[PDB]
């Protein structure tokens, strides 16, 4: 929206790029803003559509999230990089809203900036949204649901799917509820002394195209993705009480410390020495093989040296992993992972409490690709999702498809209370707002009215990705909410509607309850305060000053 | 300008428009490429080689397609292909017609295409039960049921006039690598192939096939019965892991250090002869001080050999790697080798491993191919793959399912059948997966010159009162019955192209905007 | 079957055009629209600022008025020119308010904006504006209070209209001088046949604004002047007008005649007999007894030679649009023939003199009472300040011309936009649609005229409306801002006026303008 640049003035000279200020600066934030919002509109709600990025490489990556999206778009604009980086924030700490907190955050600079043309200061429309946000936290307290007289996991069921919606997974989404939920109860552990916490990424994805997303196999326990060492080696392993030996010791023939050269006056210390260097490694190797343990994982690669003595021994070898994925598999059979062995005394010695428990440890081959299942573990229970689809590229819109669906789960058993979704907290502020600054009202009452309906972006979106009519599912919203907030709390019926609307599969106002939408309390929080904070740093800018590189 | 974007940027319904023109030009050049008249089609590599196949995964596969979409069309090929290896392309050709069948509205109806997804998992889970109605199962313990079985793949390639003998090649591979549920891999299956010949003279021999002459003119070439054991150490001298840097006072001393290097590989045979082997295997290099004192045993030297090589000479003479050679026991040594020869090649020598043929671990063995030229034998490899992939799907799932175009054209008609019993708003969508199912058994009139309007007229009237077994005749272009034309086709081949020609029409429908060259 | 090689796919469309269809086409519209808006925002209000442009000609032009600023630049966009034609047709139709139809049409597009980004298609948006805009025009008729009913003077009703023109220029501080001028230029003009032509202004450089004169007669300046010059009296009493459309001049302009003479004897009378037909024509001249000779084409020198020892001014090259000027006020018209000229055709007047200014010298007509012509001749430190000013009273004395031929009290000053906003709030609570919210949009597009007030003031825009949506709640007319005691009030009492043709065409022409471009979704432009 800006024509004919602007002219340089002699008068005014600084090293590096022209100084522009003025309103140009907040119509080119807008601009900015608008660039990245408007990719993120038609991704929003269950009726949306996702977006495609080329890589260069003829690589490309379908996915829904928004931060996925913006992680992607490098915004050379200096304000650009604020809505990019309020989206890897939103999922890392939420895991859910990425896209409404762009959308929101757009909005409110959108209407903000005609405001700053209406003369109102910035700081009294800043001060107009803090003090409306307040009050809008409030409401939201008013408004929480604790989950009573539900039937088993019904609760965290209905709420799963909302988050599966929007993307690939939501028509799938009856079939993998049950997997989310059963995938974060078996990872439960305690910490804080009491307080329940459940581990980000703990649930295994595995990747193999083929047969239908509907058939993926929930596994009752961890899955390694690995290959093994030895083709000679068993891939199943029959009987209970499998013993799993989790070490960060390589077994392969190591050089001797760099600080050390070895001067031998004597050709008869040639066979011994060179002897030695292997035989140092035997010692570690058969005091493991003698306490019976099936399946020895190892961080790091393994030479075919000690790989004989596994195969004689029926032993299974591993090969490098991460070292994350290591951790959890001694936690949950009960080994012990060992950095170094050592004992306290100064020979050395292997316990048997440095040993897993499990009921089994089997290989399966996924298509062509082949993993450990270690299913019946001991001390902690885990669990692992195997994720199909046609192509490669469903998979890797699959996993962040998983990994969004396990934080709005993990925040639901954080904080019992939980508010409905699908645009109804979005059409509630706004009627709140209405009432509200009436009675401060003077100035302050513009950009108050203006933020109630800033919140309106995020229900009028979801209309226009359905190709119907939003006009006629805003003014139902507006319709049912409003009459109902002045209600007296006897004599029911009133306050029995606003709770529930817009629906975009039947275009028709339903029970959220009935219908199962619903969204974390937690999710709601810390959306409106990050994007303020991305409001306020956007709005406070006069002058943008560019350096040119040297 | 703005970040990273803009150029051109397609919105609207061109967008999608774009990608289903573009995947439906995928399916275009192996359209001809379906049925057992179909053509071949010759490719072009950067790197100067050829590749001249019917198949359309190898055919997608090293065609190099620019397009955001067209490119999910291609990742396709090789989901057939690693699951299963048989129905490559059918897959593509199905999916290709799905979106452009199932989905030539939002052009005119403007329906959104998750309604239309939804209508598509109510029509896969329909699909599949269709199919396990017309399935009628086979024993797998029938010689000749398999032999006709395995036909099924080879009718459309080239190598139909030897199928009498492809059949016997493809029926004792699978059981051989066949472990007793009954799981089998074609990492044991060599492909290793001999140029020139007669392709009736190839057969299936048990054992591993080395390409390396012995090493010693004294090696004996013919054993009645072979020792094998594999060393996975050089029997060079080890310099070790940290430099020996013996520091030589007196001129006695140099001398015992090569002298040692000469007793210091001779302890290490003398273990070796402890078992007295008659052939030994080194996956290093030899050193030919070495090899001396084990032909004075008896024992034969090799040259190096790939780790691929020794975990099949493992499977087929029981024997079991040993690295260290003081750990050598005569339990570890490899016995039950019927014969070990070696032929006279001009291109290179060849060394056989014959076994004694007589529960424990799976056998292991090769395949050897006498073609007319280095091209016939990639494809039949390419024949002998598919071939041996149809064996694979009965043994797991006795199962079978109708071929010759009739699966697809069964499901076509169930669809239409529920579709005005559906009604809703989901009709069109359910309705239209029907049109796409009898485009597979149109290619198959194409293809052999006949008409696709009397021929599919009266196969769909003929379906419902006749039998579920009807479909298209390949060479002659008639109305027959499976039953008769005793072919058939296993059920996993046709439940992997429902499910992944509908879920990934599923992906390209969700596709609203599309942006090139953004980073890398 | 192919010609050879590989073939290319063929585009629909030439190579390098460019199409783009859908809702964000549409958007890109609106806001080149707007961009174009930003510019005269400032403009509107008499506290506005002028807007200096230079051309890739280097050719400095200032206008404050919204409809010759989109003249100098050139507008690519096709949206952006539609702008350009509502100002352009309120110049040439009326020519005040030129600046409030830019800011009026391109509000609506604004109002616009939310109303495209949800499910509603743009063919209901205009539904809403097309039945606005019918009920806003009836509304200002209901508002007019007819001049006549207080019987009050003619003369002064034209004063109070002109004083409201003169805002936002040069004139506002000098308008005590200025304004006594055009209204007696309108005057001088038929009431039946009224002529912009006729009130052309002369650009002469130097001088200052406040010494302008206004004569009921005119000037023709002067091209030439032959040998035979100032030795003429430049000063008469009662001079006699003769105009001549006939050329005088010794074989220049007439076609080449080929003359053969086979005598001596007789080449001596072709040569007298030039001279006798040159001062045939001239002593024609003075028979009829005229002081004064104009012409359109040149003078020859035997003529200005002849007039030299009789007085007589004559002076030639005058254009056409000067001579139709002059024949109006000297009563006879312009006689091609010096043989059929009559006493009747001749001019008069009580007094002729010819002053110099600005290096430049020029004849004034004065002392015609029936003269139906005027002549304005403008001055002033800058040649900027002259276009200025003379585009200033350009669309002054439009202001009068149209109040002639009707005369309609409408308010000004953001008071008729306000007030005509609240009856259609009260209609739009009745309808219960989708075109209640247009309807309120549209009514508050309609403020955007008195934001700019406010704005250009220094004074803060949102009290300013508090203000009045709480003073409009009961039954009010005319009240509106007034900069000067810096609090609103009735306008009514302030006397400033303004035709009913300015509001009137401002509603029907943002309506227009903005429908116009909201019914296309798709631009293509090829090249
Ligand atoms: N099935 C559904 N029905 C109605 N509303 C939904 C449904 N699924 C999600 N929503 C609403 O859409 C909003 C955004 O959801 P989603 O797009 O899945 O997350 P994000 O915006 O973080 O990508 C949520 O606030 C929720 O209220
Ligand atoms: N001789 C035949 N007559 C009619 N149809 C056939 C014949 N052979 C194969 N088909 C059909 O062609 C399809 C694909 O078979 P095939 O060509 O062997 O695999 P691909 O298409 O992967 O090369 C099968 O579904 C089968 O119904
Ligand atoms: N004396 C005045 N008091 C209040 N408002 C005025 C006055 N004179 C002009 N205005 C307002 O200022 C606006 C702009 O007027 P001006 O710039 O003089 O001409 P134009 O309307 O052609 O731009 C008009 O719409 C009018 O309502
Ligand atoms: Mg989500
Ligand atoms: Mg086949
Ligand atoms: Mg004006």
């Amino acid at each position: 929206m800006s024509q004919l640049f602007n002219n340089s003035r002699s008068d005014t000279l600084f090293l590096g790029g022209e100084k522009i200020s003025g309103d140009d600066i907040r119509n080119q934030n807008v601009l900015a803003t608008m660039a990245v919002a408007n990719v993120v509109k038609s991704s929003l709600g269950p009726v949306g559509l996702d977006k495609m990025l080329v890589d260069d490489i003829g690589d490309f990556t379908v996915t829904n999230d928004g931060a996925t999206i913006l992680s992607l778009l490098d915004v050379q604009h200096p304000a650009g990089k604020i809505l990019v980086e309020l989206a890897q924030q939103q999922d890392r700490e939420i895991g859910d809203g990425t896209t409404s907190v762009v959308i929101i955050a757009s909005e409110l600079l959108k209407r903000a900036n005609e405001l700053v043309k209406n003369k109102i200061h910035p700081t009294t429309i800043i001060t107009g949204f803090r003090v409306a946000l307040r009050e809008a936290i409030r409401f939201i307290n008013e408004v929480l649901s604790t989950s009573v007289d539900t039937l088993g996991k019904e609760t965290l069921i209905n709420i799963a799917k909302t988050s599966m919606s929007s993307k690939i997974i939501g028509a799938d989404s009856d079939f993998f509820s049950n997997m989310v939920v059963d995938a974060l109860l078996a990872v439960k552990t305690q910490n804080s002394k009491g307080e329940i916490k459940y581990p980000v990424k703990a649930v295994n994805v595995l990747k193999a195209h083929g047969k239908s997303a509907t058939e993926s196999l929930l596994v009752p326990g961890y899955a390694l993705n690995c290959t093994v060492a030895s083709q000679a080696m068993p891939k199943r392993i029959a009987g209970g009480n499998v013993k799993i030996a989790c070490l960060d010791l390589n077994l392969q023939k190591a050089r001797m410390a760099m600080g050390v050269q070895i001067n031998i006056d004597d050709p008869e210390q040639l066979e011994q020495i060179r002897k030695r260097e292997a035989g140092i490694v035997l010692e570690r190797v058969k005091k493991i093989i003698d306490a019976g343990a099936q399946v020895v994982l190892t961080t790091k690669g393994i030479d075919d040296l000690c790989l004989k003595e596994f195969v004689e021994a029926k032993i299974m070898g591993v090969r490098r992993c991460k070292k994350e994925d290591l951790r959890r598999i001694a936690r949950a059979t009960g080994a012990t992972l060992v950095s170094s062995m050592s004992n306290l005394e100064g020979e050395e010695t292997f316990e048997s409490s440095y040993l897993g428990l499990c009921d089994e440890v089997v290989q399966a081959k996924f298509s062509d690709d082949e993993c450990i299942l270690i299913k019946g573990t001991s001390k902690h229970s885990s669990s692992s999702i195997i994720l199909r689809g046609a192509n490669d590229y469903s998979l890797d819109e699959m996993e962040r498809s998983l990994h969004d669906s396990l934080s709005v789960v993990k925040r639901t058993l954080e904080s019992g209370n939980v508010v409905p979704g699908g645009g109804c907290v979005e059409a509630a502020l706004n009627i709140y707002l209405d009432n509200f600054a009436t009675t401060v009202g003077s100035r302050e009452q513009l950009a108050i009215a203006e933020f109630a309906a800033a919140l309106l972006i995020i229900p009028k979106t979801l209309a226009v990705n359905a190709a119907k009519d939003s006009s006629e599912l805003v003014a139902k919203l507006r319709s049912y909410h409003a009459a109902s907030q002045m209600a007296k709390p006897e004599d029911v019926k009133r306050r029995s509607y606003r709770n529930y609307g817009l629906d975009l599969i039947r275009g028709k106002i339903v029970d959220e309850i009935h219908a199962g939408v619903l969204e974390p309390t937690i999710s709601k929080v810390k959306s409106l305060k990050s994007a303020l904070e991305a409001c306020v740093a956007i709005l406070r800018i006069d002058t943008m000053i560019t350096v040119d590189p040297e | 300008v703005f970040m990273n974007a803009s150029q051109e940027r397609t919105t609207g319904r061109q967008a999608q428009i774009s990608n289903i023109t573009a995947a439906k030009a995928v399916a275009d050049v192996i359209r001809t490429c379906l049925g057992p008249k179909a053509m071949l089609k010759m490719l072009l590599d950067p790197m100067g080689g050829l590749v001249l196949t019917n198949d359309g995964h190898a055919i997608l596969r090293e065609i190099d397609v620019a397009h955001p979409a067209a490119k999910s069309m291609l990742e396709l090929s090789r989901t057939q292909d690693e699951e299963v290896g048989d129905g490559t392309t059918t897959v593509i050709i199905l999916a290709g017609e799905i979106l452009a069948q199932c989905a030539p509205y939002l052009i005119e109806k403007n329906i959104h295409p998750v309604i239309i997804i939804q209508a598509l998992k109510k029509a896969l889970t329909d699909a599949l039960e269709v199919i396990k109605q017309v399935s009628k199962p086979v024993d797998v313990e029938n010689d000749a049921a398999m032999k006709k079985l395995i036909q099924a793949s080879i009718g459309t390639k080239y190598v139909i006039h030897w199928s009498e003998k492809m059949c016997e090649l493809a029926l004792d591979a699978v059981k051989t690598v066949r472990k007793d549920f009954e799981i089998d891999i074609k990492r044991y299956v060599r492909v290793e192939k001999i140029p020139g010949g007669d392709v009736l003279d190839s057969r299936v021999l048990k054992g591993v096939l080395l390409n390396k002459d012995v090493v010693h003119p004294k090696m004996s070439r013919h054993i009645e019965n072979p020792r094998v054991v594999l060393l996975d150490c050089p029997l060079e001298y080890k310099k070790g892991e940290s430099q020996t840097n013996i520091e030589i006072e007196k001129e006695e001393d140099w001398n015992r250090i090569l002298q040692i290097e000469e007793e210091q590989v001779q302890l290490m045979c003398e273990q070796i002869l402890a078992v007295r082997p008659t052939l030994v295997i080194t996956e290093k290099g030899v050193s030919d001080l070495a090899q001396h004192y084990l032909l004075k045993g008896g024992c034969s030297v090799l040259r190096r050999v790939k780790k691929s090589d020794n975990n099949r000479i493992a499977r087929v003479t029981g024997a079991t790697i040993v690295n260290r050679v003081e750990d050598l026991k005569e339990s570890d040594v490899g016995t039950n080798c019927g014969l070990f020869k070696v032929e006279m090649i001009g291109d290179e020598y060849f060394s056989f491993l014959d076994n004694c043929k007589e529960s424990g671990l799976q056998k292991a063995c090769t395949i050897m191919l006498r073609g007319g030229s280095k091209d016939i034998l990639n494809e039949i490899d390419r024949n002998l793959q598919d071939a041996m992939a149809v064996a694979r799907n009965v043994m797991l799932s006795p199962s079978l399912s109708p071929g010759g175009g009739a699966t697809e054209m069964a499901v076509s008609v169930k669809l239409a059948e529920k579709a005005k019993q559906l009604e809703g708003i989901q009709q069109w969508p359910y309705q239209a997966v029907a049109d796409a199912m009898e485009c597979i058994p149109r290619t198959l009139i194409q293809n052999a010159g006949g008409d696709p309007i009397r021929l599919l007229s009266q196969l769909r009237a003929k379906h419902a009162q006749g039998n579920f077994t009807t479909g298209i005749d390949g060479d002659k272009g008639k109305i027959v019955d499976m039953v008769s034309y005793g072919i058939w086709e296993p059920e996993v081949i046709k439940q992997q192209s429902v499910k992944t020609a509908i879920e990934s029409a599923c992906l390209l429908l969700r596709v609203d905007d599309i942006v090139s060259g953004v980073r890398k | 079957m192919n010609f050879g090689s590989q073939t290319p796919t063929i585009v629909v469309l030439k190579e390098g055009t460019d199409a783009s269809q859908g809702k964000g086409q549409i958007i890109s519209n609106i806001n080149a629209c707007v961009a174009v808006q930003e510019a005269l925002k400032p403009t509107l209000g008499p506290l506005g600022s002028d807007i200096l442009i230079v051309t890739s000609n280097q050719k400095t032009t200032i206008s404050n008025d919204g409809a010759t600023i989109l003249k100098l630049l050139d507008v690519v966009h096709p949206a952006a020119k539609t702008l350009v034609d509502i100002s352009r047709a309120q110049d040439a139709e009326v020519g005040d308010g030129t600046t409030s139809v830019t800011i009026l049409a391109g509000e609506l597009m604004k109002e616009a904006k939310p109303f495209l980004e949800e499910g509603i298609s743009s063919h209901l948006i205009m539904k809403g504006y097309r039945k606005a805009v019918s009920l806003a025009v009836e509304k200002i008729n209901e508002l007019a209070v007819d001049i006549t009913s207080e019987k009050s003077s003619g003369r002064e009703l034209l004063e109070r209209c002109a004083r409201t023109a003169m805002s936002s220029k040069l004139i506002h501080n000098n308008a005590d001088f200025f304004v006594k001028m055009c209204v007696d230029a309108v005057l001088s003009l038929d009431r039946n046949d009224l002529d912009d032509k006729l009130i052309g202004i002369k650009k002469i450089p130097g001088g200052a604004m406040e010494e302008s004169l206004f004569i009921n007669g005119v000037a023709f300046k002067k091209t030439f002047s032959y040998a035979g010059f100032e030795q003429q009296p430049k000063k008469f009493n009662n001079p006699k007008i003769l105009s001549l459309n006939v050329e005088l001049e010794l074989k220049a302009e007439k076609d080449n005649a080929e003359v053969r003479v086979e005598h001596v004897e007789d080449y001596q009378a072709i040569v007298d007999a030039e001279w006798q037909l040159i001062f045939e024509k001239l002593r024609q001249v003075e028979e009829t007894g005229a002081n004064i000779v104009l012409s359109k084409l040149p003078i020859g020198d035997l003529a200005t030679q002849f007039f030299a020892d009789r007085n007589i001014f004559c002076a030639g090259r005058v254009s056409a649009d000067d001579m139709n000027r002059v024949i109006q006020a000297v009563g006879g018209s312009i006689q091609s023939t010096t043989s059929d000229i009559k006493p009747e055709h001749l001019g008069t007047c009580a007094l002729f003199e010819e002053m110099q200014i600005g290096s430049e010298r020029y004849n004034l007509f004065q002392g015609c009472p029936q003269a139906k012509t005027c002549t304005l001749l403008l001055r002033g430190g800058a040649e900027q300040v002259i276009a200025e000013v003379e585009r200033s009273l350009h669309d002054a004395i439009m202001i009068v011309k149209r109040a002639l031929q009707n005369k309609l009290i409408v308010a000004g000053g953001g008071a008729t936009e306000m007030e005509v906003s609240k009856c259609l709030r009260d209609y739009s609570k009745t309808i219960a649609g989708k075109q209640q919210m247009i309807i309120n949009a549209f009514a508050k597009a309609l403020e955007v005229i008195p934001r700019q007030l406010c704005e250009n003031a220094g004074f803060d825009a949102i009290e300013i409306l508090n203000k009045l949506r709480l003073a409009h709640s009961k039954g009010e007319k005319w009240y509106g801002v007034v900069f000067e005691t810096e609090n609103i009030g009735d306008n009514f009492a302030k006397f400033v006026w303004e035709p009913a043709l300015v509001k009137i065409n401002a509603l029907n022409s943002a309506t227009e303008a903005t429908n116009l471009i909201l019914s296309v979704d798709e631009t293509i432009t090829n090249k």
